[PDB]
């Protein structure tokens, strides 16, 4: 986040260092609010597949053991949770630093962010999309 | 034209089927709790869950061709 803020002013802003840390604080405050929003919802859907695992085992019939074999989804959760920390990083930065940038200016910072996420031992979703990640289809309709 | 048409339904049926996956999981558990001491009514939703074997695996069908579509999309952005 330090290496991103240092790169944001370095690339984007013109006029030499009159202005300083603001977004940085708000970018951090977004991440905390976003990880807590996402980990409460990761564990909520993990609780919905664990309560469905309890209910299928109670029943057991011809095709139902395919549903039981839904440890692919249960196996899938670990990979999903591995990336949520670094996924929240990008989401927070988009909400805070990107709002007033150009189509191209957003994309390009994303590159610098992702390659910063690449150096660090942080895992992010390679096929990532800001819209789909934080917009809900009920809100996407509403707007 | 073929891939720009499939680009829209790619992320559409991504969200639609996953919202239908969350929608049909809920429809299944509502009747499983109502019909458990009753007859196999669940069966009347299980033929719809037999249709879901196309839907659950439709997702898997489309995710497999996505890993093929995306790198071709990004090749076309350059020209």
């Amino acid at each position: 986040l330090i290496h991103f803020d240092r790169n944001f002013y370095q690339k984007m802003k013109v006029g030499v260092n009159p202005r300083s840390p603001g977004y940085f604080i708000d970018g951090l405050r977004a991440l905390v609010k976003l990880v807590t929003a996402k980990y409460q919802d990761l564990q909520e859907n993990q609780r919905f597949v664990n309560v469905g695992l309890e209910k299928l085992n109670e029943s057991v019939k011809s095709l139902t053991f395919e549903k039981e074999r839904w440890l692919n989804t249960t196996k899938q959760f670990s990979k999903t949770s591995q990336e949520l920390i670094g996924n929240c990083i990008i989401s927070s930065i988009y909400e805070t630093y990107f709002g007033h940038l150009n189509e191209r200016e957003r994309a390009d910072m994303l590159v610098i962010l992702k390659r910063l996420l690449g150096k660090f031992a942080v895992k992010y979703d390679v096929n990532y999309r800001f819209i789909d990640y934080l917009v809900t289809l009920d809100e996407k309709m509403k707007w | 034209a073929e891939m720009q048409r499939k680009r829209e339904d790619l992320i559409k049926l991504n969200t639609e089927y996953k919202l239908k996956l969350k929608n049909l999981e809920k429809r299944l558990l509502e009747e499983l709790n109502n019909s458990q001491g009753n007859m196999l009514e669940n069966d009347e939703l299980m033929v719809t869950l037999n249709n879901l074997k196309k839907e659950a695996m439709n997702i898997e069908k489309k995710l497999s061709e996505s890993e093929e579509f995306f790198p071709q999309f990004d090749n076309l952005v350059e020209e």
